RNA sequence: CGAGAUUCCCACUGUCCCUAUCUACUAUCUAGCGAAACCACAGCCAAGGGAACGGGCUUGGCAAAAUCAGCGGGGAA
RNA sequence: GGGAUAACUGGCUUGUGGCGGCCAAGCGUUCAUAGCGACGUCGCUUUUUGGAUGUCGGCUCUUCCUAUCAUACCGAAGCAGAAUUCGGUAAGCGUUGGAUUGUUCACCCACUAAUAGGGAACGUGGACCGUCGUGAGACAGGUUAGUCCCUACUGAUGAACUCGUCGCAAUGGUAAUUCAGCUUAGUACGAGAGGAACCGCUGAUUCAGAUAAUUGGUUUUUGCGGUUGUCCGACCGGGCAGUGCCGCGAAGCUACCAUCUGCUGGAUAAUGGCUGAACGCCUCUAAGUCAGAAUCCAUGCCAG
């Protein structure tokens, strides 16, 4: 019997993937997010927009 | 092919080598002795099992003349040992029967006594064809 | 599994008269009159030659080796002089005689015919066989028999048991000495007979004689006289003689050809012996199997016993052989020598046997009492030197085909072959059955196996017998009909295979490789070939027979 | 045994660590990866078998299922992570206002003597106008992060156990863009996720949990993390319903919990989720779902499933009625009923 | 059933080298002079020993694998005589089972040298010795192997024919047209190329002919030695002739195209009429397209009639080119064959005594036919639907639809899912893919369907209202 | 050979002093030999052809 | 209750195992009391260490306190 | 009785005999003839008809090697097909009996994909003192010789680094194996007999990790029912039979006696190629490069 890591095993699996489970996991994903929508719509400085500071293994002390 | 059914679900093996199970067809013998189990897996120190619809080797100890103290083919056709069948039902039956069969399937037996179980029947069709009870 | 799973059963039966290196009524032997009164209620009127040579010399005190087939009375042969010499029970503790047989069946028969000779006297016979109590056994012994019969493990295993002392016995009988040995029984044998006292008279009945039982008959007996079944190595010259060069693959069908033609067999269930009498002798229990088969498929009354048969089923086959229930029994060797084979009119050996002196005992078995008997050998290739060996044996010219135009069939060894027409329909006819029914063919197989294996395990032949083998051979006679055909077969077979005969005397020029490095090889090694010049279970309240069960709960408890 | 699984080592953590994600590309919508419930028990199911090339096709097939009860879980936090030469590290996070007294117990351990000071700063963060901090950390995620995760908690105030502390884990976000995926956590920040959202019908998924400690009759036998894969929702009920064992075929009104409720473990109210075979782990446990790393390679999965009904006799016993008002009906009236009435 | 079952024979080299890598791999190889003298034995005789026994094995399986010559039908033996010298064969598969009796000899000898062997050396050496001894008798081998391995792959490459089966042998001539009649009767490929000798081989086809199958065998041919000398094509084709208990069709043409006269013919047929005065022969006048019987001088018209004469020999016409006779030559001739075996099987079974066989009985029993006495025929229910719909064609394109195909769109053996609902047949279509109950509040909705169910219930509402008239629930 | 992905035993180059020791009685036991065997007992090149002035 | 009708088993062993019964042997913790053998100094592993001599030494692999329970490695004829 | 060696091997071991002749490049006493001298061939073993084994073992377990029985892969063969044989890459995987025997193998037969070989300090559980004899021996005469410590490892804990939650993953281990059935298909092939493989689907063996929905089993739940004998004069309730016995029995624990699950990318070896020099032809190789084994490396998994 091939292994289940045999080279043409895995290309089948491969073509499978592609070909036969890819269009039926897309569409339950797709309705999957479509729920997700659903439920979650259900100064730079001072405002925040640029990124400043909060609130040394790397270099040799000084 | 070697004598090994093709197309058989998990079940309790209830009949193990060395076992004294009852006659089922007209042949004449009144006992089959189950002395090896064809299909059986290769471990140590476990004995091979068989069940309804195996075709075990068998050796009529208690018999006609004519056929007793003869190894031949033969298929488990009843088992007691309780198993689960698919549509979750237990069963089990009241003794341990088997028809004496030659390796191709034609039986050598004309009538089998008794039930058959669903499972020999559906393994093998002649054993459909010549069981007047299956159940 | 069990296909041959320790051996084949019937190994051999190998006998040897080289043994011989070893050296009219009741009332003229002058026995007692109680004796005599039981033999007569037994309706035994005139002696059979074995016990009319061995109880003179039982009564006259001297060891006995005797040689018969079953059935001829060994034992009254070596039970009347037992209690002729005992005459009457012993006060004394001690077992006296003893007789120790193979099987309990055998062992069984030896007690009914020890009480029925014995009808009036007070001896204590005893029967000591496996299966049996040992209690009962010891129970037995402490009421003290003067006669044992048992076998030989039973024995050893009762005197361990219960330390018994032998040296109150004077009479030994070793019942089928050869199917002892056979068994292997050979080691408690030497070791009852090393337990027994130096003075005793010991009498040892067998139909044939192996090497081991000749040995051991030397270092246990003390001067054994032997006495023979009169004439049992004489060829009667009322036996008529055929053997018939075969191949494997037509063997079968000869065999159909012999049945069917030479001896013209009615087929069919028949409406003491028969007219016919066909029996056929073989090599193994697989050919006998085999050939039952294929003659109850070809429609012949066949009854096949084979060595390791179960008794029952043996008595029956034998019941009904010897009632002409069938026409043909099927046996190897060791059966043959078991069961008691009446008058016989056909003989047939399909295998054949690699002694000369089994070929005797086999074509003795038929053509008695005067009668005329008819023996047809199926002989190979293979199987040729044997016939040698046994031309050499009988002392018989050899006809090879038709070298005389009226050969003796009785006093000359006529060899030929079958007629080619009927051989071929019944070798087709036998290839169909075999293509045909999947039983037959696995028996085909298995029997090829196991002749495969006695080809191993054959005692060979002598390497003149070889030599003039291929001579044989290479003579035509080996190929050209039987002289049983007919002068007018003689003749269109005359006209026809002489350019035949040129056709299978054909010489190539070159091989079709000659018509490269191997043709370069063929041509090198042409060249080099080139010629030279139990109570029941308490009652159940909510049981149907509650009261009834516990009634007899109660009528257990107060039987105790 | 096995040596990929010896020496045979207790599991660090009762609840069970999720190691691995699904792969994530771009181009797929966005979505959660895990969800989390607690092993209820187990029922019977009957099932059309439509496996094509089956001895048992088209014929009735009993199975055992797994019953997971399944409350809402609450959205409380995001995470963002950063790729370096030394692997994934948490970047920064964010956590959400009014967090919940059970999540403050997980982040405590002596409730009851501890005076309840766990991120009041931090709300108070939130509620004084440092929405620029705010803003600050999520532009940091949106920015400099490639992977986020919603830290999600699991509550047993409404599942029916003795329990009070409730259950926290990180469920990665994929399919999409960073800043969308981040402005879908934000969004998400304090809303409840239902099974219906997180997963779907007739699906393969892989189940964490920690298998059980067989003490007191060469060592540590039992107690191991656990992740066993390949395991088949067959159905998603919903508590509210009251015929959620209800099936098509029988119109009998009755919730997925048998007769007299679930053995040591109680009865179900909630969004249960319904899988084949045998699951690790045992009752009250915490059962961690997840989806699977690779596309299916099977028709048992893609395969869709038409039930017949779910055992609801009590497994208490060897009972079997399956509602109260049929039992009712067939024992007839009794005495103490009688006298009762 | 054949002889292509035969494992191939290796050279002399060959042989060599794969024994002597069996007892190189197949068994431990390091021994230390440290070691004891009695492990040192021992493993220097286990190698011997297991030399012996592969050299063994080969050689057991070689011989007794080979046919055994003087066991086979008499066509096999001279056949295989012709093509193979049995003389030679059987001096070659001499020499090699010598050759292994002798490393058998050796080998005992060889071992009772190294259980008294002494030291390391000692059993290096002897080892060296024995395995050198073996080496040289398997160089001397060299050409009996060669000559094997061919006879193995003719025997391989030999036609498997069945002589007791029905048989039909088609001889002659070259040329006369043997070939051309066999392709024409049978579905066997013989090489009709037109020179003398175009087929070395005898060749083997099969017909039915009303359900029963025979054999046709197509033979090289003869010319006019007188059998004395010979070559080996011509010994086979005779020995066939000769050996095969078969129908005997002899092939020769009123043209002379063939090449010999046909005074030619008849002096080889006479020749070989001895060989077929048992059978059944028929000689086939072919060509006739192109010379037919009418043409040719009186006086061979006269001698081909006088060869007729004889009452075991028939006459036929056929013309192989365009086909005109042979469908009907060989119904014929295997007609005569059948009703032939048909009076031999009627004999064996007949034979004289008054008792028939048990295969004749069954025969009977098979063949008799049961009629009812009143010698009624029932009536009988055959629907004109398919008394007239059209027969099953699978090359005709305008086919029906079929499940087989239907499966083949929709995916194979695994995939395809059939719905039993398109085949439901209903009264209002829609009712079909809608599901039906079983089981409500636990009793079953089967067991409780029932016909003028609504009636019954109307009986049970008014029984009930008679009860609540009688007051049937009220507490006192 | 697959001796790149899985590498086999290695062949120590470190010899042992008592190995040394033997090769180098050994050795001289040759030299000895060869003497001994010389004892017991028992065409000018030319100038090449490619010199410039041959 | 029916002479009611029909079906299964019973053997021995100088053979193995289990279960049943008899005799004998077996028991933990905390407090209190409390020895002896033995002890040049201490014990990770691999290769080397001429003298089948390693725990020293050389070159490396490495190397993190302290307990309880299992476990295997060393100590001439 | 004296003398001598304390003892053996340690780059040892394997697959191809020995003796003589012929031939033989070279070297040699001075030159192929003082002579040495490989591969081959010839003559002998060796040709014209087809049982050996003494003490031992027996079982299990770990690890390792391959000199590979099977699984995978290819090269060759009158290899039509099927079934095969030889060769090599390959140690991931697994590798069962009976007969027979003192006992093993050979051979023999039964399963089975297959019953392959070995290593692990050959891995763990008597001789004189004599006395009586010298054509050979004996001696119930003696002297008598004669062994509980350390630590690695694993699990469970564990001091300080403020406590707690959520994480990362260096490192170490690593797991799946084989067979079967449907379709292809009674097709390709084939005179017949027979008779494939790819794709796709469904099962089964072994191993591994789990679980008690359902089915057997177990009852200090001593639960319910029954029941034996005893004594306390009797009721009573008790001691009673180191828990009396018999039926059913929950929960729990279980079962090769039940159910579930066991996964994907890259680089390679034999080999098959592309382009194209060495070498004006040619070439898979030298530069560059493609595919390719159950192989290797990682993910998936376990520890942290
Ligand atoms: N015109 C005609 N020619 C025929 C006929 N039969 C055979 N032939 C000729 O025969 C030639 C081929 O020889 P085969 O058919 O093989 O005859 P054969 O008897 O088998 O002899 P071989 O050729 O040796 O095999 C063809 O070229 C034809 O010309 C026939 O019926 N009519």
């Amino acid at each position: 019997a091939k292994s289940a890591r045999a080279s043409r095993i895995k290309e089948n699996h491969q073509r499978f993937k592609k070909n036969i489970a890819g269009p039926v996991e897309a569409a339950r994903l797709e309705r999957l997010s479509a729920k997700l929508m659903a439920i979650a719509q259900a100064s730079g400085v001072k405002s925040g927009k640029s990124i400043g500071r909060k609130d040394s293994s790397i270099v040799f002390p000084m | 092919k070697r004598g090994a059914p093709g197309g058989k679900l998990k079940m309790t093996l209830g009949l193990p080598v060395g076992a004294i199970m009852n006659c089922a067809d007209n042949s004449g013998a009144r006992n089959l002795y189950i002395i090896a189990v064809k299909g059986a897996g290769a471990r140590l120190n476990r004995l091979p099992a068989g069940g309804v619809g195996d075709m075990v080797m068998a050796t009529v100890k208690k018999g006609k003349p004519e056929l007793r103290k003869k190894v031949h083919p033969a298929v488990i056709v009843r088992q007691a040992k309780p198993w689960k069948r698919f549509d979750g039902v237990f069963l089990y039956f009241e003794d341990n029967a088997g028809v004496i069969v030659n390796p191709k399937g034609e039986m050598k037996g004309s009538a089998i006594t008794g039930p058959v179980g669903k499972e020999a029947a559906e393994l093998w069709p002649r054993i459909a064809s010549n069981a007047g009870v299956v159940m | 599994m069990p296909k041959r799973a320790v051996s084949p059963a019937p190994s051999e039966n190998e006998v040897d008269i080289a043994g011989s290196l070893f050296a009219g009524g009741f009332q003229a032997m002058g026995l007692d009159a109680n004796l005599l009164r039981a033999i007569a209620r037994k309706g035994f009127s005139v002696p059979t030659p074995i016990q009319r040579k061995t109880i003179p010399l039982i009564l006259e005190r001297r060891d006995v080796v005797g040689m018969a087939r079953t059935g001829s009375g060994k034992t009254a042969a070596f039970v009347i002089p037992m209690i002729e010499r005992l005459k009457a029970h012993s006060a004394r503790f001690g077992a006296r005689a003893l007789v120790l047989s193979p099987s309990r069946e055998l062992a069984l028969q030896t007690l009914k015919v020890v009480k029925e000779l014995g009808k009036g006297t007070d001896l204590k016979t005893v029967l000591l066989v496996g299966g049996d109590s040992l209690e009962e056994q010891f129970g037995l012994m402490a009421t003290n028999p003067d006669i044992i019969i048992a076998t030989p493990g039973r024995f050893l295993h009762l005197k361990v048991e219960m330390s018994l002392d032998l040296s109150s016995i004077k009479y030994v009988v070793f019942d089928e000495a050869d199917r002892l040995f056979e068994m292997g029984f050979a080691a408690q044998l030497t070791e009852i007979l090393h337990a027994l006292p130096p003075s005793r008279q010991t009498l040892l009945f067998s139909a044939t004689l192996p090497s081991s039982l000749v040995e051991f008959t030397r270092a246990g007996l003390q001067d054994p006289v032997l006495v023979r079944l009169d004439a049992e190595t004489k060829v009667s010259p009322d036996l008529e003689s055929a053997f018939f060069s075969v191949k494997s693959g037509e063997k079968e069908g000869a065999l159909l050809h012999i049945l069917y033609d030479i001896i013209k067999m009615p087929l069919g269930d028949p409406p003491k012996p028969t007219e016919h009498s066909t029996i056929i002798f073989t090599a193994t229990k697989h050919h006998v199997e085999y050939i039952s088969n294929l003659l109850r498929l070809a429609g012949f009354s066949v009854s096949y016993v084979y060595g390791s048969l179960d008794q029952t089923a043996r008595k029956i086959q034998v019941d009904n052989f010897r009632r002409g229930r069938t026409n043909i029994l099927v046996v190897t060797d060791v059966a043959a020598r078991g069961i008691d084979i009446p008058v016989l009119a056909n003989v047939i050996n399909y295998d054949f046997p690699p002694q000369p002196k089994i070929f005797v005992h086999r074509v003795g078995r038929t053509a008695r009492a005067g009668q005329r008997g008819w023996a047809y050998a199926l002989v190979r290739e293979s199987d040729l030197p044997y016939l040698l060996d046994l031309q050499l044996f009988l002392g018989r010219r050899l006809v090879l085909g038709r070298e005389e135009k009226d050969p003796s069939f009785a006093r000359d060894i006529v060899v030929g072959s079958l007629k080619r027409v009927e051989l071929e329909n019944n070798v087709e006819w036998v290839n169909k059955v075999l293509h045909e029914n999947e039983d037959i063919g696995a028996l085909k197989r298995v029997t090829a196996k196991a002749e495969k294996l006695y080809m191993k395990t054959r005692n060979p032949a002598s390497s003149q017998s070889a030599k003039r083998a291929r001579e044989v051979i290479v003579s035509k006679g080996w190929g050209q009909l039987h002289a049983i055909f007919g002068e007018e077969a003689a003749n269109e077979e005359q006209v026809r295979d002489n350019l035949l005969s040129k056709i299978t005397g054909y010489k190539p020029q070159e091989t079709i490789f000659e018509i490269n490095k191997a043709a370069e090889a063929v041509r090198s090694f042409r060249q080099r070939i080139g010629p030279r010049k139990k109570a029941p279970k308490e009652a159940d309240k909510w049981r149907d027979d509650y009261e009834v069960r516990k009634k007899r709960v109660a009528e257990a408890k107060e039987k105790r | 045994g096995s040596l990929a699984f010896l020496p045979r080592k207790r599991a660090a953590r009762h609840r069970g660590r999720v190691k691995s994600f699904p792969k994530d590309d771009p181009k797929k919508p966005v979505h959660l990866t895990a969800a989390m419930g607690y092993k209820a028990g187990m029922t019977t199911i009957v099932r059309d078998l439509d496996r094509p090339g089956a001895k048992a096709h088209k014929k009735e097939v009993v199975e055992a299922v797994t019953i997971i009860d399944c409350p809402p879980m609450v959205v409380v936090g995001l995470v963002g992570y950063i790729e370096t030469p030394r692997g994934l590290r948490s970047l920064t996070t964010v956590w959400a206002e009014h967090l919940s007294d059970e999540v403050k117990r997980r982040f405590y351990k002596n409730w009851y003597k501890s005076k309840k000071k766990a991120f009041t700063k931090y709300a108070k963060k939130y509620a004084e106008n440092n929405g620029a901090s705010i803003t600050r950390e999520l532009e940091r995620i949106k920015k400099y992060c490639t992977v986020v995760r919603v830290l999600a908690h699991t509550q047993i105030r409404k599942t029916p156990l003795k329990q009070k502390k409730a259950h926290l884990m990180e469920i990665q976000i994929n399919g999409g863009s960073v800043a969308d995926k981040v402005e879908f956590g934000r969004s998400l920040f304090e809303k409840p996720v239902t099974i219906d959202t997180i997963f779907e019908k007739d699906e393969m998924i892989d189940v964490i949990a920690v298998t059980k400690g067989h003490g007191f009759v060469a060592g540590q036998m039992g107690y191991h993390h656990r992740t066993s894969v390949n395991h088949k929702i067959y159905r998603i009920g919903k508590g509210d319903d009251e015929a959620n064992a209800s099936t098509e075929t029988d119109l009998t009104k009755k919730k997925i919990t048998p007769m007299g409720g679930f053995v040591r473990y109680g009865e179900v109210n909630n969004d249960y989720v319904m899988i084949k075979g045998s699951v690790p782990g045992v009752k009250k446990r915490i059962m961690t779902l997840r989806k699977s790393l690779f596309t299916h390679t099977s028709r048992k999965a893609l395969e869709k499933v038409e039930l017949k009904w779910i055992d609801t006799s009590s497994e208490f016993g060897h009972g079997a009625f399956q509602t109260a008002a049929e039992k009712k009906q067939f024992m007839g009236t009794l005495k103490k009923d009688l006298q009762t009435s | 059933t054949g002889w292509k079952d035969i494992p191939p024979v290796p050279t002399a080299q060959e042989f060599i080298d794969i024994v002597l890598s069996r007892t190189q791999r197949r068994l431990p190889t390091q021994i230390r002079p440290g070691f004891k003298i009695s492990r040192i034995r021992a493993f220097y005789t286990r190698k011997v020993k297991f030399t012996q026994e592969t050299c063994s094995e080969k050689f057991g399986a070689i011989i007794s694998s080979f046919p055994v010559l003087s066991d086979q039908h008499p066509f096999h033996r001279d056949l295989m005589n012709i093509l193979y010298d049995a003389d030679h064969f059987k001096v070659a598969l001499g020499q090699i089972s010598t050759a292994k009796n002798l490393i058998e000899t050796i080998s005992r000898d060889y071992v009772r040298l190294l259980k008294y062997a002494q030291s390391l050396y000692q059993c290096k050496q002897l080892k060296r010795a024995a395995l050198g001894r073996m080496a040289t008798l398997i160089k001397r081998l060299k050409d009996p192997l060669i000559y094997l391995d061919q006879v193995r792959q003719h025997l391989a490459r030999l036609p498997d024919i069945n002589p007791t089966t029905r048989t039909l042998l088609v001889a002659g001539f070259p040329n006369v047209g043997k070939s051309s009649f066999v392709r024409s009767v049978t579905r066997a490929d013989t090489p009709v190329e037109p020179y003398a000798f175009t087929t070395k081989s005898l060749f083997v086809g099969h017909l039915d002919y009303k359900y029963l199958r025979y054999q046709v065998i197509d033979t090289p041919g003869i010319l006019d030695h007188p059998l004395e000398e010979m070559n080996t094509i011509e010994m086979q084709s005779v020995t066939a002739l000769a050996h095969l208990r078969a129908a005997v069709l002899y092939f020769m043409d009123i043209s002379e195209q063939c090449g010999f006269s046909l005074k030619a013919q008849i002096n080889l047929f006479k020749s070989i009429k001895p060989l077929f005065a048992n059978k059944m022969v028929f000689i086939v006048l072919n060509k006739m397209d192109i010379k037919k019987f009418e043409e040719l001088d009186p006086e061979m018209q006269q001698e081909i009639n006088d060869l007729t004469k004889s009452g075991e020999v028939e006459i036929l016409r056929a013309s192989c080119a365009t086909q005109e006779g042979v469908q009907e030559v060989k119904n014929h001739v295997c007609e005569r064959l059948l009703v032939e075996r048909v009076s031999q099987k009627l004999k064996a079974g007949t034979h004289s005594n008054g008792n028939i066989g048990t295969r004749l009985q069954e025969v009977m029993a098979r063949i008799h036919v049961a009629t009812p006495m009143d010698g009624t025929t029932r009536e009988t229910f055959i629907p004109e639907a398919v008394k007239n719909l059209k027969k099953y064609d699978k090359n005709d394109p305008n086919r029906r639809v079929l499940a087989r195909d239907i499966e083949e769109a929709n995916g194979g053996a695994g995939v395809f899912n059939v719905d039993l609902r398109k085949d439901w047949i209903l009264e209002n279509p829609e009712w079909k893919y809608d599901k039906i109950p079983e089981i409500f509040d636990g009793k079953n909705v089967y067991d409780y369907i029932d016909p003028d169910i609504d009636a019954k219930l109307q009986a049970l509402e008014e029984e009930e209202e008679r009860l609540e008239k009688e007051g049937f629930y009220d507490e006192d | 050979a697959g001796t790149i992905n899985k590498p086999k035993k290695p062949t120590s180059k470190r010899k042992t002093t008592r190995l040394r020791a033997k090769i180098s009685k050994r050795a001289a036991e040759k030299k000895r030999k060869e003497r001994k065997l010389a004892r017991k007992n028992p065409k000018d090149p030319g100038i090449p052809n490619l010199f410039p002035y041959k």
